[PDB]
């Protein structure tokens, strides 16, 4: 009965402002009032064809904290598609006869979308497809923001690092743009600048954004500093000059920031964030990840429950 | 008028060198139906153009769809009993089927068994096509490019 | 057949389904010369057939022979001042160059900057193509495109 | 200028009964009367893009036995074609700028012919091109068949093994076909059978030939039993069932053998010729290999020296 | 004892306008009057620790064309340095105990100079050391530029491609800089630009040079268009964006070319010179390569023979 019931969760691009705060409202509810058997007799497939710790571990923990069972795999080297040459389509075709929902992360962009065309009445949840989308990442991100800032409106947000291959910032920027007055600061190498289709969308709704060469020139204005890792598994050889970070955030150069400022990072981080930033009041990437548990718990219930009162 | 034939359909105003790409890229020569073709025919409007004459055959949306972002100025028109019964324009839907291929090499549309598909956001500059799978947008100057 | 050309070449009596082949194969359409082509056309001598007229373009006798293993039966009218000023006919050629691809995967022709080349000969009720390079022989039926 | 002076020797199919006879004629002269300085001031390239023991070492020994000096390589991994991406055409264009002749072996069919199109006035001697031709091998075989039979006519010859990929049989069958009344027996698996273009060529001369499945069927009639090694390097994965030798000549299969009969093998042999056969008087592959020395001095002399020899 | 007798030829920077002229002068003598026994009783080592087609085969052909005998290797994998851990210093110390001269190519810069410090009285001829110098290559280029221009002065020369790693341009630019009034055009990507120490050296002589982004800008003025292949083997992973040739000379770009103008390339070429350019009359890289023969007999003669030649 709820708007997200039985729905595929593929791209932030297919979601409304409402849907988002609907999952955030649920998340808030669930973190405060836990419901151990919201889905007691459910079997969910956790399928990762790429690599992951946060997304896959947070997801499965969520299913368990909600009383559901999990099957699946962390790499396809042993599936029939990894040894017998089976298509993704067929893999999705048969797995959809065994489970109530399928969570999947895959190396090609669009794999989640393709999955929904072979899963029948089985809802597919995109744990990240190549460098395209990472919807559940932004769901938890928005939750974390909402938390620290108490608002999703007119915030001064800065996104640093690899913006081209960050499915994380692709999905997060689309979502933040469904809200009013948000200002964006893009700090990235020209080779990994942050796609046009993203900026065009920002122009359609005519909202503020601007490129910057450094972090310090926007440090005093930002409410959220979203750091990113260089996707050195997705970039072209004609771009290996970008493997190393470029912008590295340390405790010291965090002096002129706003008190409420929060440093976020989908993780994992390599060198872009010095470990000396960890003991400061701004560091919030771990608390952030911890919120993945309430956000994905929230999503799993809305998709698998006609209704839920809490 | 310009030398017609009973039934069938005429595709006029085809841009030079694009004509022949249609005969092929659309299995048009796949018939016993009398076909007439004219390449680099002189025209008082485009300078020079191509023109196909398929006898006893028609379109509507089956292919006048692609013709859009192909012969933006072409003129398809049905002919019955030696007479033009309907001049047409390029009905250029925002959706394009499988006869097309996504440039993003890492798009799953390449590896798996699924008919391609693009959304066509026609900006007055050039044409942009967003992929149904990878969601990346391009320019028809790249998707139709060799 | 539409109308008569002033000066150029008209390939007459091309079998059906071949005229398009020939167009694709020898890139006859990659030109700015007025070309008029008609597929499937009632003849009398033969049932019906394809025709290809191409303005200000002539064919050497070998160029005409190249048509041998496609339209063995055919006339090539060299035309000047709207009049047939010479007619020719496709006699099997000695070799076929740079249009076909050697089917032998381990042939040096595939990797290096050299034009393909095969010697022609009729075996049984067929013509065999022997590669100048790898010396392996194949029935024209398998030796293909490119 | 003898008939072979400055000629390319790339495919027996381009040679005449006379050309061959001239080569052997010369071999005997040089064998009988070594001309140590015949090729003084000559620099020949020995270019092997594929493995070789016999044909590369004999060729080089020959060049020294005639006073020529040699340059080249036995592995293409350290040439520019091997590490810098140079084409073979360019490789030949520059090399033809240094030497008086180019002896080359290559893994692709037609390579030697390709070279002739870029070596200008420098003649190319095909030392093997894929599974196509091996002209200098046929020269020595003939010289050998002649040295032990007394002639090249009305001989019964069996060729067993890999006839499809044997560049050796392809050339030799064509060579003998240029003589009169020779019978042919093709003992080989269905998958590695003599190719059609050799049979068709035989038909044209009304030469008698037929397929057999055992050495025994023809053991009594044969004058020359020419054994071949299966060309594992040339096999498509689907002909792999024929990797192992299907016919093994043992010393006990020589019981009913025409006393004149000889066993030949272009070598190397894996097991198609049991070592117990080496002692029998029908053993002649090693002698055969030694003749390569004469056939090659001969060919060299005729291509780089205009006068016939004394 | 000529000026070059028993000298080490390792870096053009150590040579004088006179040294170069003496080499070319000699080349012409030997080219005009071959001296087949000039180096009888000489044993030279040809040691290539890196790939080579042109410079290794021409060098060796030269040694034979002067009557010297040769020893060495074209792959270091089977030397003691390759399997037993021997240093290059020791490798040179023992080798200098057998030969009269050592021609060597190595993948590390400075290797040839290192050798001179351990070869005692045995002269070392640098056939390329990493991306540093390639002296005998410059000798043949000059001999070639001279053979088709009539002089080494007031020439307009363009060098395009990989100028940072081209040991070829490094040496040649220095060679011509030793002459008068030559203009230089550097057509190369920002990442593979001619190095500073070459520009600074030019400034010192007030030589005119400037950077361009197309062959066209200078096509009309140039006398010598010297093309280079990008040195993929030398690239740091971060310059990988420049692996593909950025400038491709096509036969159609030669429309407005000084009729005297020639196209040179030290070779090998990948695609920077379309094959359609090979037929045009501005094509001279193959001729250029053939000259290597003369430049090398010359250098050899001067280093191992005290008298000037007739
Ligand atoms: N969080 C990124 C990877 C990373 O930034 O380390 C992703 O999974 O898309
Ligand atoms: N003699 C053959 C190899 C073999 O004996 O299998 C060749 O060099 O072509
Ligand atoms: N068997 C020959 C080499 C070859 O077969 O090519 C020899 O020993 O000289
Ligand atoms: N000639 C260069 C290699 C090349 O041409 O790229 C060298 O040997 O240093
Ligand atoms: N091109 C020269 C070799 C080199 O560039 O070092 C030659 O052919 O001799
Ligand atoms: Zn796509
Ligand atoms: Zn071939």
């Amino acid at each position: 009965a709820n708007p997200l019931y039985q729905k595929h969760i593929i791209s932030i691009n297919d979601l409304s402002r409402d849907d988002l705060n609907l999952v955030l409202a649920t998340a808030a509810k669930l973190k405060a009032n836990p419901q151990p058997e919201l889905l007691k007799h459910k079997v969910i497939a956790s399928c990762f064809f790429e690599a992951s710790t946060r997304t896959r571990l947070s997801f499965e923990t969520s299913m368990h904290r909600l009383g559901a069972s999990v099957v699946g795999f962390s790499d396809s080297a042993n599936t029939s598609l990894g040894k017998k040459g089976e298509t993704l389509a067929d893999t999705i075709s048969v797995i959809s006869t065994y489970v109530d929902a399928i969570v999947m992360r895959h190396p090609q962009e669009g794999a989640a979308r393709l999955a929904t065309e072979f899963s029948g009445n089985v809802p597919v949840l995109n744990a990240g497809d190549g460098s395209n989308q990472h919807p559940t990442q932004t769901l938890l991100d928005l939750f974390t923001i909402q938390e620290t800032q108490g608002r999703l409106d007119n915030l001064h947000v800065a996104m640093v690092g690899d913006l081209k291959y960050g499915r994380t910032v692709h999905s997060l920027t689309q979502a933040l743009a469904k809200f009013d007055g948000n200002r964006f600061y893009f700090i990235a190498p020209d080779a990994l600048a942050m796609p046009q289709y993203i900026l065009d969308m920002l122009d359609e709704k005519g909202i503020a954004w601007s490129l910057h060469s450094s972090i310090e020139e926007v440090m005093a204005e930002v409410d959220i500093l979203y750091m990113t890792r260089v996707q050195k598994e997705r970039l072209a050889p004609s771009e290996y000059a970008n493997v190393k970070a470029q912008f590295v955030l340390r405790a010291s150069d965090l002096h002129n920031a706003k008190a409420n400022m929060k440093v976020l990072h989908p993780l994992p981080r390599v060198d872009e964030i010095a470990t000396d930033v960890d003991k400061t009041p701004h560091a919030w990437y771990f608390q952030q990840a911890g919120n993945g548990i309430f956000a994905r718990q929230a999503l799993l219930a809305l998709v698998l429950n006609r209704d839920l009162v809490l | 008028q310009v030398e017609a034939i009973k039934r069938g359909t005429v595709i006029d105003h085809i841009p030079a060198q694009i004509g022949f790409k249609l005969l092929s890229l659309f299995k048009l020569t796949e018939t016993d139906q009398r076909i007439t073709i004219g390449l680099n025919l002189p025209s008082g409007e485009m300078g020079r153009k191509d023109l196909i004459k398929i006898e006893n055959t028609f379109l509507s949306e089956d292919q006048v769809d692609q013709l859009a972002l192909y012969a933006p100025q072409a003129t398809v028109n049905r002919i019955d009993n030696y007479e033009v019964v309907g001049k047409s324009r390029p009905s250029l839907p925002e959706r394009i089927d499988n006869v097309l291929v996504c440039p993003n090499s890492n798009c799953i549309s390449h590896a798996e068994p699924v008919s391609s598909s693009f959304a066509v956001r026609k900006r007055a500059n050039d044409i942009a096509l967003k992929c149904k799978y990878c969601e990346k947008e391009f320019s028809h100057n790249v998707v139709l490019a060799n």
